[PDB]
């Protein structure tokens, strides 16, 4: 099987610019994603990419300034945040697909991510 | 790379170079993809092995 | 992806769209 494992989250102050790179297990065969849990939301989309591809998709609120990327040596996803406006603070899953059913295959234990006004 | 979903099957000797994500619920997904919400395209593996 | 060249006067048209090819007259 294959797993994903989340690091880097950790609390950052306004305007700042955490770098979200979460390591994966056999990656190629699938497309990964990234979802965020509001504090009283569930998970809505923000950053997904294609093995080597520049299928691009992400949502309105974090437009124009996010970014996703997949190096394809280490096996490891990098998403950048760039001045992170505070209301914006989450929680971020990395999420990959085989044959997507009902969601994505697999869940990673994800991370906690925070801005200080 | 290849689709996995689409609208409907596709006349013969046509192209489809369409990106927006395939409603597979009812449930709105708003150009935002999610549960039920399904991306077309897919890439493939081609190893050597 | 393409390129091509070419009231006293009427212009009539038929235009189709069969087997996945665009026809004119």
């Amino acid at each position: 099987q294959v797993q994903l494992v989340e690091s880097g989250g950790g609390l950052v102050q306004a305007g700042g610019s955490l770098r979200l790179s979460c390591a994966v297990s056999g990656l190629g065969a699938h497309r990964v994603g990234w979802f965020r849990r509001a504090p009283g939301k569930e998970r809505e989309f923000v950053a997904a990419i294609g093995a080597n591809g520049g299928n691009t998709n992400y949502l309105d609120s974090v437009k124009g300034r996010f970014t996703i990327s997949r190096d394809n040596a280490k096996n490891t996803i990098y998403l950048q945040m760039n001045s992170l406006k505070p209301q914006d603070t989450a929680v971020y899953y990395c999420a990959a697909r085989d044959i997507e059913t009902a969601e994505y295959t697999y869940w990673g234990q994800g991370t906690q991510v925070t801005v200080s006004s | 790379l290849y689709r996995l979903f689409r609208k409907s099957n596709l006349k013969p000797f046509e192209r489809d170079i369409s990106t927006e994500i395939y409603q597979a619920g009812s449930t709105p997904c708003n150009g935002v993809e999610g549960f039920n919400c399904y991306f077309p395209l897919q890439s493939y593996g081609f190893q050597p092995t | 992806t393409f390129e091509y060249v070419s009231f006293k006067n009427l212009r009539e048209f038929v235009f189709k769209n069969i087997d996945g090819y665009f026809k004119i007259y």
